[PDB]
RNA sequence: UGCUCGC
DNA sequence: ATTTTAGTATATGTGCTGCCGTTGCGAGCACGGTGTTTCGTCCTTTCCAC
DNA sequence: GTGGAAAGGACGAAACACCGTGCTCGCAACGGCAGCACATATACTAAAAT
């Protein structure tokens, strides 16, 4: 799939911003293993959600 | 493949026991599947869908 | 939008044309200015200008800093010694100020010194920038040094007279190569060394509210009447142009400038061995009317041949004695016989077959064919025909022209009737 | 100036190929050069080497 | 966000880059052991008022703001001359081998 | 350091092409300067110790430095010049004769400072700089794609 | 060793 | 004798100059191979005299 | 047409080290995980004043 993977764009997963590696580059990080990486992304959840 | 000049290579084994290996575990029919997700990968293409 | 008011005069003066010198302060505003500083000499050089400006200081006043001032002085100077003193008291009151040179010629600047009507231009001597100088801490540096010589001397008491004799320590004057040599003369300090070797001139410093002022600002005008022509200042604009801007010191290579300075013989044979083709007004258009018709006639008689009223460029022209077909390979003589021949069938009709040139001249498609794209275009059902129509208004007005080409004409075919036995 | 467009993209294309081919060749001679020693066991307990 | 300039003649070429890597500006070549603030070298070439070189950077607002860091570094020294500037650009000169 | 105001370099305003005039220019001055520094040294090493027959320079201005140097850079293609300091591979190439086109077509190649053993992607791009002046269909397919 | 290619 | 200051003592924590990697397989071709700088032995060819 | 002696040109050959002289450049190709130097911070401990 590294290979079946385009390497595309545009994909903000809704917000139109925050630009987060995906792709070759991400697996490449992921499977790294590395202390620090590019863009770190957190998802928190709040009590009062609305 | 693409038919368009790819060259491609084969081998012969010169061992009955590589012979048998190679024709049960790497059959084509026997590989019709990828390990990857069990998709289908030998099916009709081009000119056979049409 | 025509000179409606404002027409000024322009006068010019030479009496203070080498005496002349601008000032800028680049690290000073417009705002303040020197006036009120008591000036107290200003070092100079004829050649090589540098001046060196030595201006006093006040102390008693809030903006001045007593202390440091003390400091300073005992820093720059010694004790007490006072033989070579950057300042006379125990303060920091001189002020240095040093100029750089701008460039090395200002003849392009002047100064205007603007009147009711007028304006006067002087020409500058030179320009230099006025910064202030850091050099108080040279010899402050240069004094700690020979202080700190005089402490390591001083290390001991009583120093014991020492048998510090100087040896004889002469080098060999070594014959420096001419890199080195040249490396010396390009060196900071060689420059330096010569500037300094020229003497220095000391001059008092005259005020903007000294009388002296305003008595030699009168010098920037000159006595004149309002209107004089000048005797100079009267070359054309052409003329100022070429001043400004002086110089630097296939077959149509040469451009129609470079045609245009050739003799007006050579312009016609070059326009005709490129068009080929082509109308007398046609060519005295291009060649321009200043040029007489007769002459270019005489001209185009000797480099061309009239065809149906058009002149045609001569087969020897295009093809020289040492040239030959580009396609055959066959001598240039050929090559002439079958384009007097492709003419001379054109003067006896308007319509070319190609085929029948083909079988008379006996020579190949392609000659033939360049032969006839020259002078001739393809309509369909008919064969060749000229590219240009009937011009019957040069034939009316040269007859005697019509007559001699007509009778060349009969003297080609008699040629060409004795060749390829028509 | 469409059909240069065109061009840039294509070109935008053929670059990201060409960089995907090496950096996915990388990745995969390291994946399996990590993984090539694991192997299912009779007693259904995926092993390592040692 | 740097600077870099090939100075090429035809005898010598020489890339010089200036760094802002501790918000001044550092000259860098491959003549100088270390690189020197950008103040010492306007101050070593005949300019030695801050005045003119403040001038020579720019009027704005935000260039002072910016270049301000520079001057202050330089004053932290004790290089105010041409003469000194020069001594301490010597200093972090290195012989080409002997 | 305010409005991110980079200069590119990919912007073919900037760059420059040498053709092979200058880089014989540069290889012909290379020569001749080693050819007089070995004409000085031999003069040096011969005249002051030989004999009274006086040292003369054309039984000693050897002819084959400078064709040698000629034939050795063009055939094998690799420049080095100490006097710039300059290392160059692949300046010359076989000239194709597949066809007429072929020879055509790279005739008017132009090669890219960037040499390249790597992925870029940065000069590999078709920048709009190149209207007019380069062809931007025109490229090897492969590994050379976006350099040549 | 270099380089042009073939996917 | 006890609380405050000086030192030292190691550990830790942020750099900055090192070493290590950079798809695959295929097919052609051109060039150059370590040499060269000066010393000497050998062989040959040709300045005048016969 | 000939010859005894002379020079010089070419091909082995040995001392030294790929560059005539001793100089001399640029550029990093881009990350990225080890690090080792420094540096230096802080606290622990013990000597000194009250
Ligand atoms: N310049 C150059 N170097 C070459 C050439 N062939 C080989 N090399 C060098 O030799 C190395 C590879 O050697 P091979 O090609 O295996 O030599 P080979 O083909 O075994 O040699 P043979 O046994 O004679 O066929 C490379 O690192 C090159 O630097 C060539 O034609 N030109
Ligand atoms: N550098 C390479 N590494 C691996 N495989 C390659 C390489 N170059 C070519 N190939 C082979 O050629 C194939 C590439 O073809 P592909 O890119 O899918 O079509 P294409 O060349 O874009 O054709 P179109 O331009 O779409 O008509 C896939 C691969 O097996
Ligand atoms: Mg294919």
């Amino acid at each position: 799939p590294g290979t079946q993977m385009t390497l595309k764009t545009f994909h903000f997963a809704g917000v139109a911003s925050m630009n987060i590696t995906l792709g070759v580059p991400r697996i490449k990080e992921i499977i790294n293993a590395s202390k620090a990486i590019s863009t770190p992304i957190i998802t928190a959840q709040l009590d009062k959600d609305d | 493949a693409d038919f368009d000049g790819d060259e491609m290579n084969l081998h012969l084994p010169q061992t009955e026991e590589a012979k048998a290996e190679a024709l049960v575990l790497m059959g084509t029919k026997a590989n019709l599947v990828t390990p990857r997700n069990g998709e289908p990968l030998i099916a009709a293409i081009q000119d056979f869908l049409t | 939008d025509d000179p409606v008011v404002q027409e000024i005069d322009v006068y010019l003066a030479k009496s203070l044309a080498e005496k002349l010198y601008l000032f800028q302060y680049p690290v000073r505003p417009a705002s303040m200015t020197y006036d009120d500083i008591p000036h107290l000499s200003a070092k100079i050089k004829p050649k090589q200008q540098k001046v060196e400006l030595e201006m006093a200081i006040d102390t008693l006043n809030p903006n001045y800093c007593r202390s440091k001032g003390e400091q300073i002085a005992l820093n720059v100077d010694g004790a007490c010694a006072d033989e070579t003193s950057t300042y006379s008291s125990k303060l920091m009151d001189k002020q240095t100020f040093c100029s750089s040179q701008t460039t090395s010629n200002t003849s392009r600047y002047a100064a205007a010194l603007y009147r009711q009507g007028e304006l006067h231009l002087t020409p500058l001597h030179g320009i230099l920038q006025l910064r202030p100088s850091f050099s108080y801490l040279d010899k402050a540096d240069a004094k700690h040094r020979e202080r700190e010589a005089a402490n390591e001397a001083g290390d001991s008491s009583q120093d014991e007279a020492e048998d510090d004799v100087k040896q004889i320590t002469v080098r060999f004057s070594r014959p420096e190569s001419e890199q080195a040599r040249q490396r010396r003369v390009q060196s900071y300090e060689f420059l330096q060394k010569k500037h300094a070797e020229e003497p220095w001139v000391h001059l008092h410093y005259y005020g903007l509210r000294d009388s002296r002022s305003e008595h030699e600002r009168q010098y920037l005008l000159c006595p004149g009447s309002s209107g004089v022509e000048n005797t100079e200042l009267v070359k054309s604009p052409s003329e100022y142009l070429m001043m400004l801007m002086p110089p630097s010191q296939p077959s149509n290579v040469l451009s129609m400038a470079q045609l245009r300075t050739l003799p007006l013989a050579d312009q016609i044979k070059i326009l005709m061995k490129n068009v080929k083709v082509m109308p007398f007004a046609n060519l005295m258009s291009l060649l321009g009317p200043s040029i007489d018709s007769v002459a270019v006639l005489r001209g185009i008689q000797k480099v061309a041949m009239l065809v149906q009223g058009n002149w045609v460029v001569k087969s020897d022209i295009l093809y020289p004695k040492d040239s030959s077909s580009p396609h055959s390979g066959v001598p240039a003589e050929v090559l002439c016989r079958g384009r007097d021949f492709v003419m001379w069938k054109f003067t006896q009709s308007r319509w070319v077959v190609r085929k029948e040139v083909a079988t008379v001249t006996k020579l190949c498609a392609e000659d033939v064919k360049d032969f006839l794209e020259h002078m001739a275009v393809v309509r369909i059902n008919k064969g060749w025909e000229f590219i240009l129509p009937y011009d019957g208004e040069f034939i009316k007005k040269h007859p005697d022209v019509v007559q001699r080409q007509h009778m060349l004409w009969t003297g080609i075919q008699a040629k060409l009737e004795k060749v390829y036995n028509l | 100036t469409e059909f240069f467009f065109h061009t840039m993209a294509g070109r935008e294309g053929l670059v990201d190929t060409a960089v995907k081919t090496a950096e996915t060749g990388y990745m995969q001679r390291r994946l399996v050069k990590s993984l090539e020693d694991l192997c299912s066991q009779y007693d259904l307990t995926v092993r390592s080497s040692t | 966000v740097g600077a870099s300039v090939t100075s090429s003649t035809h005898e010598k070429k020489s890339r010089t880059n200036m760094a802002v890597k501790q918000g001044r500006f550092y000259l860098r070549h491959n003549t100088l052991s270390e690189d020197i603030p950008i103040v010492i070298i306007f101050k070593a070439m005949g300019v030695e008022s801050d005045q003119e070189i403040v001038q020579m950077i720019g009027t704005e607002e935000h260039v002072m703001a910016a270049f301000g860091p520079s001057l202050e570094e330089c004053q932290k020294a004790q290089i105010f001359t041409q003469m000194q500037a020069l001594k301490y650009i010597g200093n972090k000169v290195r012989r080409q081998r002997m | 350091q305010g409005d991110n105001k980079v200069d590119d370099r990919d912007y073919y305003g900037n760059k420059r092409l040498e053709l092979a005039g200058q880089l014989l220019s540069l290889l012909f001055e290379d020569l001749f300067k080693k050819f007089n520094s070995e004409m000085k040294k031999i003069a040096d090493q011969v005249i002051p110790k030989q004999r009274a027959a006086q040292f003369d320079v054309v039984k000693h201005m050897r002819q084959d430095q400078i064709t040698n140097g000629m034939v050795n850079a063009i055939s094998t293609g690799n420049w080095s010049l100490k006097r710039f300091k300059m290392d160059r591979q692949g300046v010359t190439q076989v000239l194709s004769r597949l066809s007429y086109i072929s020879a055509l077509g790279m005739m008017t190649r132009i090669s890219s400072q960037f040499e390249k053993t790597r992925k870029v992607s940065g000069p590999r791009s078709l920048q709009p700089s190149q209207w007019g002046m380069l062809c931007p269909s025109d490229t090897p397919e492969g590994e050379a794609c976006g350099l040549v």
